[PDB]
């Protein structure tokens, strides 16, 4: 090997020694960022040791002589030393890991910088924005990979598992990002970056799959966009490619790479993100933050980082390629010291040449500044060279086969065991043909609720010596409660979450349980990427039987018979005894569980209750609010009979009553924070009340269950029977996004109050009735019937007045056209802003929002979609797009903030005159008591000579006539 | 020219094609595709 491969290996040894290993501290093993930046970043240290690890691996695959063994051992032990030093850096902050485990706050996060001479902390928590889930996640990922490569106390194992819990909730934790500045605006605003989420997913996979697939949901929803305030980040290459490989969608990976190439790639590398301005000649060097008005200034002149082209060589090596264009384009290396490449950190447009670069993008000869060499980039450069020259293989750097993520994974067959709670239930199930086994017969396998599984993991990770307290109580979804568990040598199987949660009306409806089971199976068939085959334990309880008790629910039978047939829930299902499923299951072993009016005196007014059960309940709110857990003077309290009333109406299944009792007793869904976190996990915002704006409190970020529940209560303003609707509809939307997320495309802000109003309207026109009696029959809907209404609301299925209904359906669902937000970005260039109901969407937003941001989307949907009425909004949507339509033909720009409502109205006044003349009944046109827009205008089709969009075209042209006196149109 | 958009946006062809395309982008999820088209004033419509 020394003939022609040992000399080149020694050349790379000199490269790594003179670029990386020269700066490693003999005391700590950490690497200072540069001469000026003497501190050691976690992520930079982890990335900078990749070259050393790869060299050691190279040296070892050819280590036969001693000297070669000495070099390989030195390199491998340098890598081990660096990782151990970073460990004591994190170990010294065990009080921060423990605090972030429960309260994921930026003030309780691990520091990014550490003293390279003492493994201590250099700055204060307040001083750097230390929350960077990607640094800890990349450390965990490469700790898993290096160990799987043969690189070697239990206390640090407990600390590492507590770090697993630390980065476990990264799909819902705002971050300061890989660039440790949060959002682009650069005001220290913690933001959810897909880079951190993907790195956390990779670290967890290499090292509980529920939060792993939550991170997967974040990745699918966010890509190709980076985060809320970023169209694209070149750091996404660290997720869709080396080192995370956290995206298993090949199309998504290709789309993200193409977005990076098209938007950020330049002559001297790739810009980190659009309007970055980290080392641009336009920033203020001594000012830490960025004013929202200078972000425009950074456009088209952002610094291009050669570091990202090392990622483009790494993929290309990991995935075989002729991307030998990414190499050969890195001739932009500083010294050819002696001849050391010295990959720069970034290239900045020379200051004088700002105007030329702005105008002519990616064309000016930039200068190198920042760190030189960028050790994070230099290590990746050396690793890619090693890998590309045949001295290394993807399987040596990646012994965990993270690269095989993109390969299509086959559908999984979910084995289900239907277990009888009681033997009588088993007898009924058999009369009907499903042969099952009782929970007693399944012994020695012990069936437990998922609550017990969540509590068991709270004893994982605990060392009281360093004050680490297990894992926080997290709800285990279907993914967690589908593996079999080896606890104290006896196998424990756990039923899904939705079965033991019988505290809200959803569990009483057997159809709901069928629907929850179907959603769980659909989620399992797609998200199970685990060794073994998942096993859903489905016990048929006594509540699952019919009214008589000698027969089983039809819906539950039908579901079980379909599962026996192999298909239910979009999933192939194998039913059988739980004993048969031991050999082909994810039988994980939990080793931590081994031991070792008048008359205001309310003296006698409840006497009227002593049989309609509606009236009995009605009195009971007078006697609750006026008199909830107070006495009744008959060995009874207000709460007690309300619970008795709740049980009675559950037995009679008159759903309006159950909902009301639930509503005034403040029944709350336990897995509701999970529903909100799932809906927000898919990059969909939520608003909770009736539509006028203050009541409708928006949910932009995840909220803890107490807050979420409290936000729901205050959004009803005391008006009952909607606070429960918000939770129930949120749950249904979560299930439908888990199962049929295509239904939720072109939707970005779910207005629950508008949804409820549109369900009431649909119950009013279907089963024609008054809108009000329909608002009351919506109460009397079964939970599964209401879920069906929501399906039909979403998919627009029907059980001269049509176009008003559509305009309503789409507006309530807040459905926007494809490309609508980017089109709004275009008009804001022309006009000075849009005004809806007096609220202004200024053009200054575009000076800090790139068109494809999901932060500009929110800005638009907060000025436009806030309109209470469902249709008025869909018309305001048209008037914007006809404004977008006519902006292209118009050659000039106007200095007015255009009031879209007026264009809607001017079209309204243009609707009376034209229709009256074409000759239509004056009473045929009817104004709206809420919007002042003729009902027939809503009923009008979009296109045509009398189409509503044509009227707005005749309105916008007659609107901008006084603003634009002259209009040399194209 | 503006006057044409004000008077008869539809006849002028280039604009109509745009109007009809915008109708679909927004509302082709509801799709003869004619439902998205209204060439009768509701009176000649509600005549039968
Ligand atoms: C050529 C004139 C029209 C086609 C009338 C409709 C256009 C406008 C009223 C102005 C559009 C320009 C913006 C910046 C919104």
């Amino acid at each position: 090997s020394r003939s022609n491969s040992g000399v080149r290996l020694d050349g790379y040894a000199r490269l790594v020694q003179q670029t990386i290993l020269c700066h490693q501290n003999p005391v700590t093993g950490l690497l200072p960022a540069s001469y000026d930046q003497k501190d050691a970043w976690v992520r930079d240290n982890v990335y900078s040791i990749l070259a050393v690890w790869g060299l050691g691996l190279a040296y070892r695959k050819n280590a036969d002589r001693d000297e070669d063994k000495a070099k390989a051992y030195e390199l491998e032990q340098s890598v081990v030393k660096l990782m151990r030093g970073l460990l004591h850096c994190m170990i010294r902050q065990v009080d921060k890991v423990e605090s972030f485990k429960y309260s994921q706050s930026t003030k309780d996060s691990l520091h990014a910088k550490y003293n390279t001479k003492t493994c201590a902390t250099v700055v204060g928590d307040d001083q750097w924005g230390h929350l960077q889930l990607d640094a800890t996640s990349v450390y965990l990922l490469f700790l898993a990979q290096m160990t799987a490569s043969g690189l070697h106390s239990l206390d640090e194992v407990n600390f590492i598992q507590n770090l697993v819990f630390y980065i476990e909730a990264a799909y819902k934790t705002a971050d300061f990002g890989i660039w440790e500045r949060g959002d682009k605006t650069n005001q220290g605003i913690s933001e959810l970056n897909a880079s951190s989420v993907g790195m956390a997913k990779a670290a967890l996979e290499a090292l509980l799959a529920d939060e792993v697939q939550h991170c997967q949901s974040i990745l699918n929803s966010l890509l190709p966009r980076a985060s809320t305030s970023k169209e694209v980040d070149a750091s996404l290459l660290s997720v869709v490619s080396f080192p995370a490989f956290a995206v298993e969608d090949s199309q998504l990976v290709e789309l993200t790479k193409q977005e990076i190439i098209t938007k950020l790639q330049g002559r001297y590398g790739c810009c980190r993100f659009l309007r970055d301005g980290y080392k641009t000649p336009k920033e203020d060097p001594n000012r830490l933050y960025y004013e929202p008005a200078e972000l425009k200034l950074f456009e088209n002149i952002e610094c291009e980082w050669p570091l990202f082209w090392t990622y483009f060589i790494l993929d290309g090596v990991f995935s075989g390629n002729a991307e030998q264009v990414q190499e050969y384009k890195e001739a932009l290396e500083a010294v050819l010291k002696n001849g050391v490449p010295l990959l720069p950190e970034l290239y900045s447009v020379p200051p004088d040449r700002v105007d030329e670069e702005y105008q002519n993008p990616h064309t000016v000869d930039r200068v190198p500044m920042g760190k030189l060499p960028h050790m994070w980039g230099q290590s990746l450069y050396i690793l890619g060279s090693l890998m590309a020259e045949g001295f290394l293989a993807p399987g040596e750097i990646d012994p965990l086969n993270r690269r095989f993520s993109t390969v299509p994974k086959p559908d999984v067959v979910v084995q289900v065991s239907i277990l009888a709670e009681t033997e009588e239930i088993k007898t009924i199930l058999k009369d009907k043909g499903i042969y099952v086994e009782t929970i007693a017969e399944v012994y020695p396998i012990r069936v437990q609720p998922a609550r017990i599984l969540s509590h068991i993991y709270s004893s994982l990770g605990c060392n009281n010596r360093m004050k680490l307290s297990g894992r926080p109580y997290r709800h285990m979804g279907v993914l967690g409660t589908s593996k079999l568990y080896d606890i104290r040598k006896t196998i424990f199987t756990f039923t899904p979450q939705f079965i033991d949660q019988q505290q809200f009306y959803l569990a009483l409806d057997n159809k709901m349980i069928v629907e929850m089971l179907r959603t769980d199976l659909s989620y399992l068939c797609s998200r199970w990427r685990m060794t073994g085959q998942p096993t859903i334990t489905f016990p048929i309880s006594h509540s699952m039987l019919d009214e008589d008790g000698t027969s089983l629910n039809s819906s539950i039978l039908a579901a079980l018979r379909k599962m026996q047939d192999g298909y239910f829930g979009g999933a192939r299902v194998q039913t059988g005894k739980l004993s048969e499923f031991l050999t082909t299951s994810c039988c994980t072993h939990l080793s931590f569980m081994d031991p070792g009016s008048g008359e205001v005196d309310f003296k006698a007014l409840v006497l009227q209750l002593k049989e309609q059960a509606d009236i009995l309940y009605m009195l009971y709110t007078m006697k609750g609010p006026d008199w909830t857990e107070l006495y009744n003077e008959r060995s009874a309290t207000v709460r007690e009979l309300l619970t008795e009333l709740y049980g009675k109406v559950g037995e009679i299944r008159h759903w309006g009553l159950i909902r009301y009792i639930s509503g005034i007793l403040r029944k709350k869904v336990e897995a509701l924070d999970e529903a909100c976190t799932d809906l927000l996990s898919h990059q969909k915002h939520l608003t909770v009340g009736l539509p006028p704006e203050p009541r409708e409190k928006t949910i932009s970020a995840p909220l803890p269950y107490e807050a979420l529940t409290q936000l729901i209560d205050e959004a009803s303003e005391g008006d009952m029977s909607i606070s429960i609707l918000t939770q129930e509809i949120m749950v249904y939307l979560a299930m439908y996004m888990r199962t049929q997320p295509g239904l939720f495309a072109e939707m970005f802000r779910l207005r629950i109050g508008l949804i409820i109003q549109v369900m009431a309207t649909e119950l009013a026109h279907s089963l024609r009735c008054s809108a009000e009696e329909a608002t009351e029959g919506l109460m009397n809907l079964s939970p599964s019937a209401m879920k069906n209404l929501l399906h039909h609301i979403l998919s627009g299925k029907e059980f001269q007045g049509q176009w008003q209904r559509r305009r309503r359906l789409d507006g309530a669902l807040n459905r926007v056209p494809v490309g609508f937000y980017q089109k709004v970005w275009k008009v804001l260039q022309k006009c000075h802003g849009l005004s809806v109901e007096g609220f202004v969407l200024p053009s200054s937003t575009t000076r800090e929002m790139t068109p494809g941001e999901i932060k500009f989307s929110v800005h638009v949907e907060s000025v436009l979609n806030r309109v209470p009425q469902p249709e008025y909004r869909q018309l305001l949507v048209e008037a914007i797009l006809v404004l977008t339509m006519l902006a292209d033909i118009e050659i000039h720009s106007i200095g007015s903030i255009i009031a879209v409502e007026k264009i809607v109205h001017i079209a309204n006044d243009l609707f009376l005159q034209e229709q009256k003349t074409l000759g239509a009944d004056d009473t045929m046109l009817a104004k709206d008591p809420a919007s002042g827009i003729c009902t027939l205008l809503y009923d009008s089709a979009p296109s045509g000579r009398f189409g509503t969009m044509t009227y707005l075209s005749k309105a916008a042209a007659t609107y901008v006539q006084e603003f634009l006196p002259h209009s040399i149109c194209a | 020219t503006r006057e044409i958009v004000i008077r008869d946006p539809y006849a002028l062809r280039p604009l109509r094609r745009l109007i009809d395309a915008y109708a679909f982008r927004i509302y082709g999820h509801w799709v003869n595709r004619a439902a998205l088209f209204e060439n009768t004033p509701k009176a000649v419509l509600l005549s039968l």
